């Protein structure tokens, strides 16, 4: 076990520790602990090579000599997408990346008038969990979300 | 003081536009100091003003909002940046 050195724009850096088997995935989990940059505005470079997030950082060829490059992605704008009911009946939900899992669930609580206990959501079959980010999932403007019952 | 001619008046409001998405896209890094942020958010509405009005004396097909006058302002930015007319294209 050892620690990267991670960089930022404006010069700003620190320190993350990682391991030879750790994923891109779970290092960007690791930033985001470390200083609340969620994962998935995290966008990863070392050597101008951008990071995917399914290697191993040994296999990519990092080390304690690395120093890996952060650039944070984030949005202003909001989104509109689609709630797609278990009758087939969507309905039109504007979200931001940032807010929780469960926020949404309550736009769906209101406008579909189901206890939030009795459902839960999708994205392209992973599940959705109500403290997570929107953005975790790879949300994209009017993409469509599945409601479950239950 | 270099002379322009009119219409600078609408290629300054889109220059602009990309200077503000800038300066979002700096703040994201968490870089932009609090004094900077306060400019930020001036510069947004003394915007959003001057884009108001000059969407006024402006033929209706040709009002752009805010957001497409901010993509306007990133690929001048790309052209100043590398000195060059092939960014702002698609692929640089």
């Amino acid at each position: 076990a050892w620690d990267l050195k991670v960089k930022m724009l404006g010069g700003n850096d620190f320190l993350v520790s990682v391991t030879n088997s750790m994923t891109v995935s779970e290092l960007k989990k690791q930033i985001a602990q470390k200083i609340g940059v969620p994962a998935f505005q995290q966008r990863l470079a070392h050597q101008t090579a951008v990071l995917q997030d399914g290697l191993t950082l040994s296999s990519l060829g990092l080390g304690p000599s690395s120093t890996v490059m952060l650039v944070v992605q984030n949005c202003s704008e909001p989104l509109s997408i689609l709630v797609r009911n278990e009758r087939g009946h969507s309905n039109i939900y504007e979200v931001f990346l940032t807010q929780t899992v469960d926020t949404l669930k309550k736009k769906v609580s209101q406008r579909e008038q189901v206890h939030e206990d009795q459902f839960w959501l999708s994205f392209e079959g992973r599940p959705m969990e109500d403290k997570e980010l929107l953005g975790e999932y790879g949300l994209k403007p009017q993409c469509t979300v599945i409601k479950h019952l239950r | 003081q270099i002379e322009v001619g009119p219409g600078a008046t609408n290629a300054t409001i889109n220059f602009e536009a990309g200077i503000l998405e800038c300066y979002e896209r700096f703040s994201w890094q968490r870089a932009l100091d609090y004094p900077g942020q306060d400019r930020l958010h001036r510069l947004k509405r003394k915007l959003e003003s001057r884009i108001k009005t000059h969407n006024k004396s402006e033929p209706e097909n040709k009002r752009m909002s805010l957001e497409e006058r901010k993509a306007i302002g990133v690929k001048m930015m790309k052209v100043l940046l590398f000195m060059d007319p092939s960014a702002g294209i698609e692929g640089f």
